[PDB]
């Protein structure tokens, strides 16, 4: 079947350059334009360029002239987009797509490559518990702070407590990530029955547990 | 004989209005771009009542084989799914193509030593002139 | 540049209901080059309708597309739960290739008030040196809501960070953490910490608070 393969995520320092790939298969590579689309979190879709494998000719956005440069290797059946002089503004998901002739719409898409440009450095999370100071139902939480890489996997009671959990999406505060998780449990359960927040950060191989101890 | 004044290998000498022709055909910017890189050689050949036109380029090798008066399906250079019918009248080959409720005409005739192809869509006329290879 | 303006930026519809988005153009395009894509959860967008009205492989029959000169549109005959998604039109008749900004389609449900919860800095964090105050605002509809932090009876916007979950797959509500980051020293200056939420359901804003030493 028709498929474009992009790596999942890339990490590069500011000021450096990076070259992203879109490997094609399931159709004759040189017969279709390949486009690149940038998407930032929250924001909509941005067009960078088109390349015609087989010729290597390009059409480009005037907004991305300095930044992006499109090329191909037909032997490999791959498309490449090189970004340069990287800043935080280049942290986004980059989609490559196959374009369909006459009409000129994108019928096939690669998963994005989530590019992250940051001063970096594998840092595990600090895990803090959030107890109250309520009701039939009691909300608790934990704060997973300053962890860089991405992702983290927050679970509660080793997965036991699942529905009525909200693990919120992380924000970059400076050059680290922070996110929160909220669980709700019955007052009959807690504090007598313990609640623990289990956070696993693959990048540092660290798995941590915080018993939510009260003051309430 | 048959249809023998068209038979041969032809090479493009001059094109005019072709991009605009494709704008009227509804063809997208990317496809119009590739289509205007290619300056193909048209190769014609007749066996019995079946004529064949082969637009042969680096980028795309198309080939239509048609009986003449008989409707046939075609994928055009610019990537349309069309129904075409080809007629011979007054020394000219008139190809009509229909798709998505639209119709265009490709008329191929001789001038003298040269072969002129005119494509017509909603009063945009393209004119390509080929000479012999 | 051909500017595509998509109307309702944001839209709510209940299963069964008829739905129309418009994509409106600043200048003439060829209907054959106007396309819609559907994106869910910011994963790879999908081709939905091509050439104004065509409809991509495996796209259901309830969807249709329409167009004419000034405006194009996308219609669902009858809303389904899986149709909740963000839909972008796009144009490739003329350089540059442009997109519209999208219209998010959410699922409509009954209004629901938020559960507000405020959380003081854990002694672990204080010991470690920082001080993050957290307020949860959980399971509410619609997505529009104000979160105000007051310290000792006066608004603090400096250092507030918010975070919104995507529409819940089971109950179609939204939730939010709002986090206040302070230096431990400034935390120890003030005593009363108050998270105040204003949401369409209630007139009176919901006020949760704590005192640094109770």
């Amino acid at each position: 079947q028709v498929q474009l393969q992009q790596p999942g995520a890339e990490l590069v320092k500011p000021g450096a350059s990076v070259k992203l790939s879109c490997k094609a298969s399931g159709y004759t590579f040189t017969s279709n334009w390949i486009t690149w689309v940038k998407q930032r979190p929250g924001q909509g879709l941005e067009w960078i360029g088109d390349i015609y494998p087989g010729s290597g000719s390009t059409t480009n956005n005037e907004k991305f002239k300095s930044k992006a440069t499109l090329t191909v290797d037909t032997s490999s059946s791959t498309a490449y987009m090189q970004l340069s002089s990287l800043t935080s503004e280049d942290s986004a998901v980059y989609y490559c797509a196959r374009l369909r002739g006459y009409y000129d719409y994108f019928d096939f898409w690669g998963q994005g490559t989530t590019l992250t440009v940051s001063s970096a450095k594998t840092t595990p999370p600090s895990v803090y518990p959030l107890a109250p100071g309520t009701n039939s139902m009691v909300t608790l939480g934990c704060l997973v702070k300053g962890y860089f890489p991405e992702p983290v996997t927050v679970t509660w009671n080793s997965g036991s407590l699942s529905s009525g959990v909200h693990t919120f999406p992380a924000v970059l505060q400076s050059d680290l990530y922070t996110l929160s998780s909220s669980v709700t449990v019955p007052s009959s359960t807690w504090p007598s029955e313990t609640v623990t927040c289990n956070v696993a950060h693959p990048a540092s191989s660290t798995k941590v547990d915080k018993k939510i101890v009260p003051r309430d | 004989s048959m249809c023998d004044a068209f038979v041969g290998t032809w090479k493009l000498v001059s094109s005019e209005n072709f991009d605009d022709y494709m704008k009227e055909v509804g063809v997208g910017f990317a496809t119009r771009k590739v289509a205007g890189m290619a300056k193909p050689n048209m190769i014609i050949s007749v066996n019995g009542d079946l004529v064949t036109i082969r637009s042969e380029s680096t980028f795309k090798n198309t080939e239509i084989s048609f009986k003449l008066g008989v409707e046939f399906d075609e994928i055009t250079a610019d990537d349309r799914k069309v129904k075409s019918i080809i007629t011979l009248d007054g020394g000219a080959l008139v190809q009509v193509q229909k798709w998505d409720g639209k119709s265009t005409t490709i008329k191929r005739k001789r001038d003298g030593d040269k072969l002129v192809v005119e494509c017509v869509m909603k009063g945009v006329t393209s004119t390509r002139v080929y000479e012999r290879a | 540049e051909v500017v595509l303006t998509q109307s309702p930026a944001l839209m709510a519809a209940s299963p069964g209901e008829k739905v129309t988005i418009t994509c409106s153009v600043s200048s003439s395009i060829s209907s054959s080059n106007l396309h819609w894509y559907q994106q869910k959860s910011e994963t790879s967008p999908k081709p939905w309708i091509y050439g104004t009205s065509n409809l991509a492989s495996g796209v259901p029959v309830r969807f249709s597309g329409s167009g004419s000169g000034t405006s194009y549109s996308l219609t669902i005959s009858s809303m389904e739960a899986e149709d909740a998604a963000t839909y972008y039109c796009q144009q490739w008749s003329h350089y540059p290739l442009t997109f519209g900004a999208g219209t998010k389609l959410e699922l409509k449900r009954t209004d629901a008030a938020p559960t507000v919860s405020i959380f003081p800095p854990s002694s672990e964090q204080l010991t470690s040196g920082g001080a993050s105050v957290v307020c949860f605002l959980n399971n509410f509809y619609p997505k529009d809501i104000n979160v105000k932090w007051k310290i000792d009876g006066s608004e603090r916007q400096n250092g507030v960070l918010n975070s919104w979950t995507d529409q819940d797959s089971k109950d179609s509500t939204y939730s939010m953490s709002s986090t206040l980051t302070l230096t431990k020293d400034e935390y120890e200056r003030h005593n009363s910490y108050t998270c105040e939420a204003t949401h369409k359901t209630s007139t009176s804003p919901i006020v949760k608070s704590f005192n640094r030493n109770e």
